[PDB]
């Protein structure tokens, strides 16, 4: 749903490198795997939490019962 | 003291004490395996290996059995200081090359 | 239907198709309770016998020779048991 | 062993045979008694005379 | 655990029946019938 | 053998030190011990995380279990010497005291925000407040511990932590309760964003190889490990240490026969990540401590019959 | 113990209760499928406990697992040992597997579990090493043969069998002998071992020492040879690949 | 089909002499196969 | 289960200090039996597994329609050229250590990654419980202690056995 | 010492011999005379 | 938590699966090894589930509706709420003031749900 | 205010027998709103 | 038919631990 805060098998934290891969992939114009080296994720275990997250609870987010649409 | 920890198996201990079982509870082969590689060191010892029964009982099993120069639980004994003097030696080392790196 | 292809190289998608084919085609209760409830009380007497429960003879003996199923396998195995002679004595 | 199985302690704890007491076994069942019924291996009850 | 109801079928209560989903019928002195 | 012997041969080469991570290599120890250290590193040297998350409200999308859940695995910034560790069969109130526990607490409410800048997609301007950091649990101080904690206060090791979003009129409200444990009991604990180790290359020429082989030849193992000396034309080893054993050479068949493929075998290279509590080296120093505290503890308590 | 359909009365034997801390399932060893059919794919079975000694007797000497090694459909063996157990044997027993003093005395400790019933002896036995110079070494076989020697009667000599296995000769290189599996005196002396020796295989070496030396050692000899292979593949492990 | 069987036995004024497995367990009484097909008797002294 | 057919039972949540481990030092999230292959010969899956692990390592979808490969054209050696390519072993193996001796397993072996579905689902145990008023037999439950019955399928293997105090 | 038990349900064990493999008859492969289970039933 | 497959027919893309999410990328070996992973069985690591994977859900709902016994639009006997009466207090453990549960609660066999 | 309107989303509260309904719409659907209050869960 | 293309200019993206790709 939101990042997950520590990769499964490393522990190394990875829910802070949320926000600054997709900047990479937008305004750096980078491809992913450049992007991935560039915020210190190195063991395939770590890139793979990135690489492949899932940023589903931006969709939960736009169902808000409290406010009037 | 704590006497639940290690205790023997009396029904593979010889009466000359020079062969003996033991059971160690709370832990696996971490200190298993390094103990019984000390312990096969000691050159009055003709047997010795360690197993555990099944993953899911914290409990090492230790076999001993000597030459007859000195019992089993000597045997276990050596290898006990044996492996803190081992351990020493390494803390030791790794200080000084922190220290002179 | 001859298929040429083989697993590792893959099915003509065509292969596939037809392997789905072979794949989907293969895709006794009441006799045995039938057996069973006739025979159910059918068993060894202590005179070798094979009685039915109401004492009604069925054969005259266990196989005609009394003689266990599952302590047979050795008994022709002569070789085996001349080796092995003290140990079976 | 494979002659064994492998009981969960949900089980063991639940499950009772009606053991009879004797001089053989009353240290074992004075201590399932005590054990009670929560803690394994324990006892849910005592059947009087 | 309560239900009152039913005292207890031990003459030195009666004393105050609750029933475990078990089907012993349990009394505060320690009674299971 | 001996332990003079061992003290003699053994040797410890450290190539990069960092305050997160580790490269060395133990030279000429047995598996075992290089297997035990590498154990009690990941599971067996303790460390400072949330255990218990008191909620007492949460109106936001996340499921309060999933949220504690987290606030778990947020690596706290604490040197575990500092706390004494809890005794889990007093109750409740004896339980936590200003030695056993920290305690954090995170109090946010979303509001929309008037000023956004219309059309605008961001949710730092839409919202206030809308995205929830590590960073944003406070560390409260109890008793001693506004003395003992003043010169360094509770922050979790990496701040910018995601840890919750928020929507308009929505609030999160928890207090969080930090103690000591070990990577063996949960992995929240664990004071390594890893720690293992590899045996070093040992590649080793059974004849030479010189020409279009040696070049050949070297392009099976990475840039530097193997070189091509000028004269002899024939080709060599430069650094096994760079190799990372991909055995490639062994696919092309004139080179199957002419090398074997081995370790300089108990010679281990360490590399040990914290994840941000304690340096590397404090965590192997610890874990060698740790092993020798087993033996010793062992060797003084008495075998029972 | 029961998995249903209830076909044969080998769908429902009699265990010995062994209560582990920790587990949420019933765990059940391997060699007890092919009674039950049980596939391990999320199929449940039932545990009955039986109230009064005489249903005790019973189920520990009537319709306990124990005894019910061969079929009564034919008399054929339904319990052995599969996958990774068969492949373990294939290379344990390879004429290129040899083992230091250490590995062989750990691999026997690790399956023998001395502190049994099968007190045969309260002393490990071992044999001397195949290979005295350069560098004392045993051989896979060996550990078969430290294996039997160490839990089967000791006033008793040891087994005697002349058997194939499913491996051709000429799998091996020139000259090889190894289809043959050869037991003198309790020794395995020739031939690696097989589905057709410790598999579910009638006339192999378990079915063998089931004859001679009863039920309770063949079972014996199947949980070690288990363990052992278990240990083995841990140490070693297994195979894969596109390669293949 | 239970009825008529039974039409059938009382008719017949039937005794059902209890030595069938079926007939045992309807009436609860021991099976004649197995370890039921002798006693046990102790033997005592004085 | 994998999206080839292979479905699986959980048999254990095995610890992490206790799993194989890489020479990448990574511990796998699934074990999958190397015995659960040849009977039902998916090699899609041992596919996916090379083009997955490919794709992590050059972040890289990669294509999996069917019909795109031929026998001129393999995906074993095309997904293992992507492999080579990033430093790792063509075939799709990977040196591993057992969890519990610490020592190089026999052989490397076959690891990548493979997209895996949760399947939805429950255990019952009685000790006793709740009978049915006319009948005095064990009511039919699970969520009320329901009893399993010792079937006539049951009843003919007691037979079979003559257990006839297990039957009494 | 190989002989039978006095006791054995040798009639339950004859049904269950005939039964149970017959489960392996099921199917068919591909004189003309009736087989597997039918033929079993006539 | 679902990810989008690393191996993705196109067609994938092009029926918006994404929207749907039906799995996870695992980390697989293919190997013999904990011993209990024969006949189909298969292993979880103990660490991966710790820290989320698989990490599922499930929700009931059920219906409570004390109208369910009165005779069609007749008086009610039953409203949701407390009584003056004496009554455990215990229950305000898990209910409100209105007799429905605070939402949040833990719940476990024979807790309060309704008052 | 311990409810919510489903359909205009106007906070409000009842009393003893009140209208079930929402005071702005005529809605007769209300969602329940929640407290501070102390649930306790360990971070595993 | 054509092949499935093949994907131009692929390098090692994988080094043993230690290692980076300027090492090679
Ligand atoms: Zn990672
Ligand atoms: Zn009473
Ligand atoms: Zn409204």
């Amino acid at each position: 749903m939101i990042v997950p805060v520590r990769c499964f098998s490393c522990g190394k934290v990875v829910g802070d490198k949320w926000e600054s891969y997709l900047n990479l992939l937008q305004e750096d114009e980078l491809d992913e795997g450049t992007a991935l080296s560039r915020l210190g994720l190195k063991r395939y275990c770590c890139r793979r939490m990135i690489l492949t997250h899932v940023d589903l609870i931006e969709k939960f987010l736009r169902y808000n019962p409290l406010e009037k649409r | 003291p704590d006497r639940e920890k290690i205790k023997l198996l009396t029904q593979a201990t010889s009466e000359d004490g020079t062969s003996a079982s033991f059971q160690i509870v709370e832990e696996d082969h971490t200190l298993g395996n390094a103990l019984r590689y000390v312990i096969m060191k000691n050159p009055d010892v003709e047997f010795c290996g360690y197993s555990i029964p099944h993953p899911s009982e914290n409990l090492l099993n230790i076999r001993i059995q000597t030459y007859g120069e000195t019992t089993a639980v000597d045997a276990l004994q050596k290898g006990l200081k044996d492996l803190m003097d081992l351990c020493d030696v390494v803390e030791s080392k790794f200080t000084e090359k922190i220290k002179s790196m | 239907g001859y298929v040429k292809g083989r697993f590792y190289s893959g099915i003509k998608p065509q292969e596939y198709y037809f392997h789905c084919m072979a794949g989907r085609e293969g895709l006794s209760g009441y006799l045995q309770r039938c057996l069973t409830k006739q025979l159910e009380g059918v068993h060894v007497s202590y005179d070798n016998s094979i009685r039915d429960a109401d004492g009604t003879l069925v054969q005259f003996m266990y196989g005609g020779d009394a003689i266990d199923i599952t302590k047979e396998s050795h008994m022709t195995q002569f070789e085996f048991c001349l080796d092995n002679y003290y140990a079976l004595l | 062993e494979t002659n064994e199985i492998g009981v969960p302690p949900v089980f063991a704890v639940k499950l009772t045979y009606p053991e009879p007491v004797t001089a053989y076994n009353i240290a074992e069942l004075r201590q399932a008694v005590i054990n009670g019924p929560d803690k394994w291996p324990g006892a849910t009850q005592i059947q009087n005379e | 655990t309560f239900i009152r109801g039913p005292i207890c079928g031990t003459d030195n209560c009666p004393s105050r029946l609750w029933r475990i989903i078990d089907g012993r019928r349990t009394c505060q002195y320690g009674h299971v019938m | 053998w001996n332990v003079e012997k061992f003290k003699k041969d053994f040797e410890v080469n450290i190539s990069s030190l960092d305050a997160r991570e580790a490269n060395f290599d133990l030279i000429n120890i047995d598996t075992s011990i290089a297997n035990a250290f590498r154990r009690i590193m990941i599971s067996e040297v303790p460390s400072v995380a949330a255990e218990y998350v008191y909620f007492f409200n949460n109106t936001s999308v996340i499921q309060d279990e999933v949220l504690a859940h987290r606030i778990g695995l947020v690596p706290l910034k604490v040197d575990p010497d500092m706390l004494t560790w809890v005794d889990s069969n007093l109750p409740d109130d004896e339980k936590f005291t200003d030695e056993n526990t920290i305690v954090l607490s995170l109090n946010v409410k979303c509001t929309r925000n008037p000023d956004a800048p219309k059309g605008s997609t961001d949710p730092k301007e839409l919202y206030n407040n809308a995205h929830v950091y590590a960073r944003d649990l406070k560390f409260e101080p109890q008793g001693r511990q506004s003395t003992t904690f003043a010169d360094c206060p509770v922050v979790p090791a990496d701040p910018d932590i995601l840890l919750a979003k928020l929507r308009p009129g929505q609030e999160i409200s928890l207090k969080a309760h930090c103690i000591l444990g070990i990577g063996g009991d949960h992995a929240k604990f664990s004071p390594v964003s890893t720690a293992s180790y590899r045996l070093l290359p040992q590649i080793n020429i059974l004849q030479p190889i010189k020409g279009e082989s040696a070049r050949r030849f070297q392009k099976c193992f990475p840039p530097g490990v193997i070189g091509i000396d000028e004269g002899s034309d024939e080709a060599y080893v430069k650094d096994a240490r760079k190799d990372t054993v991909s055995r490639e050479v062994l696919r092309y068949e004139e080179f199957a026969d002419k090398v074997k493929l081995g370790r300089v075998r108990n010679h281990f290279i360490f590399n040990v990540e914290s994840a941000g509590a304690m340096t590397p080296e404090e965590i192997f120093f610890k874990s060698v401590r740790i092993l020798k505290n087993k033996a010793e503890y062992l060797k003084n308590c008495p075998i029972t019959q | 113990m029961n998995r249903q359909p209830t076909l044969h009365k080998a769908s429902m034997m009699g265990h010995k209760v062994r209560v582990l801390p920790n587990e949420k399932t019933l765990r059940l060893h391997y060699a007890n499928t092919g009674a039950y059919n049980a596939d391990f794919d999320g199929d449940e079975m039932n545990m009955h406990f039986p109230q009064n000694e005489n249903a005790r007797a019973e189920a520990l000497n009537l319709a306990n697992t124990d005894s019910q090694y061969l079929t009564p459909t034919s008399g054929s063996p339904v319990r052995g040992l599969i996958q990774d157990h068969i492949s373990a044997g294939v290379w344990l027993t390879s004429k290129d597997s040899f083992f230091t003093r250490e590995q062989y005395q750990q691999y026997i400790y690790g399956c023998i579990r001395p502190e049994d019933g099968h007190t045969t002896r309260s002393k490990i036995v071992t044999l001397p090493p195949t290979i005295f110079k350069p560098y004392p070494l045993w051989t896979g076989k060996q550990i078969i043969t430290t294996v039997l020697l160490n839990v089967t009667p000791p006033d008793m000599p040891g087994i005697n069998l002349i058997s194939k296995n499913k491996i051709k000769n000429e799998y091996w290189g020139k000259g090889s002998l190894e289809n043959e599996v050869l037991f003198k005196d309790g020794a395995l002396l020739c031939g690696i071992l097989d589905k057709s020796q410790y598999g579910a295989s009638k006339y192999g070496i378990v079915h063998s020492l089931h004859e001679v030396y009863g039920p309770e050692v063949a079972a014996k000899v199947l949980s070690v040879l288990g363990r052992l292979f278990t240990n083995y593949i841990t140490a070693t492990a297994f195979t894969c690949g596109m390669d293949d | 089909t239970t009825c008529q069987f039974l039409t059938k036995a009382v008719l017949d004024n039937e005794r059902e002499q209890l030595d069938s497995p079926s007939a045992r367990i309807v009436v609860g009484k021991l099976n004649n196969v197995g370890t039921g097909s002798f006693d046990v008797l102790a033997k005592v002294p004085n | 289960s994998s999206r080839h057919g292979q479905k699986g039972v959980c048999s254990r949540k095995w610890p992490t200090i206790d799993m194989p481990f890489s020479e990448t030092g990574i511990q796998p999230d699934i074990i999958i039996n190397p015995h659960a292959f040849p009977s039902r010969m998916t090699i899609g899956m041992f596919v996916e597994s090379l083009a997955g692990k490919a794709g992590a390592l050059h972040g890289i979808a990669q294509d999996s329609t069917p019909w795109i490969f031929n026998e001129d054209d393999t995906p074993a050696d095309y997904f293992g050229e992507q492999l080579a390519k990033a430093g790792y072993n063509y075939h799709g193996n990977e040196p591993m250590y057992s969890g519990a001796t610490g020592e190089e397993l026999r052989a490397d072996i076959y690891v990548g990654v493979v997209y895996y579905q949760r399947l939805r689902h429950k255990f019952q145990v009685r000790s006793t419980g709740p009978v049915n008023s006319l009948t005095m037999q064990p009511v039919k439950g699970r969520k009320r202690h329901g009893g399993i019955r010792v079937g006539e399928m049951e009843r003919d293997a007691l037979i079979g056995h003559g257990t006839s105090f297990l039957l009494q | 010492r190989s002989l039978i038990n006095p006791g054995e349900a040798v009639g339950i064990i004859a049904s269950q011999s005939v039964g149970e493999p017959s489960t392996q008859m099921t199917l068919n492969t591909f004189a003309n005379v009736t087989l597997g289970i039918p033929r079993l039933r006539e | 938590t679902g990810q989008t497959p690393i191996v993705k027919a196109n067609l994938y893309d092009d029926y918006g699966m994404d929207n749907f999410p039906n799995g996870f990328n695992a980390v697989v070996a293919v190997i013999s090894y904990t011993g209990y992973d024969m006949d189909d069985a298969m292993i979880i690591n103990k660490s991966a589930d710790e820290r989320g994977f698989g990490y599922g859900t499930m929700y009931k709902t059920e219906k409570v509706d004390l109208a369910l016994n009165r005779n069609r639009g007749d008086p009610i006997t039953q409203h949701f709420g407390f009584g003056n009466d004496e009554w455990p207090k215990e229950w305000l453990e898990k209910l409100d003031e209105d007799g429905l549960p605070y939402i949040g609660t833990y719940v476990e066999e024979g807790d309060p749900i309704c008052a | 205010l311990k409810y919510i309107c489903a359909e205009c989303s106007s906070k409000l509260s009842l009393s003893r027998t009140d209208a079930v309904r929402c005071k702005d719409c005529g809605h007769r659907i209300l969602l329940k709103a929640r407290t501070k209050r102390l649930v306790q869960f360990e971070a595993r | 038919r054509k092949d499935v293309p093949k994907v131009e200019g692929l390098k090692l993206e994988h080094f043993a631990t230690g290692y980076d790709a300027e090492d090679f």
